[PDB]
């Protein structure tokens, strides 16, 4: 998911915003 | 903003900056 994807590939801050509460 | 390559604790730092006081969930694969 997000953890893996940011490390194996690349991710954007907008993607990370999906993890905020 | 730019695309980032974030591993380990560096991802948790990014989440902290993005979410701030909303807080977040850090859910890695098992
Ligand atoms: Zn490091």
């Amino acid at each position: 998911g997000i953890v893996e994807q940011c490390c194996t590939s690349i991710c954007s801050l907008y993607q990370l915003e999906n993890y905020c509460n | 903003f730019v695309n980032q390559h974030l591993c380990g604790s560096h991802l948790v730092e990014a989440l902290y900056l993005v979410c701030g006081e909303r807080g977040f969930f850090y859910t890695p694969k098992a």
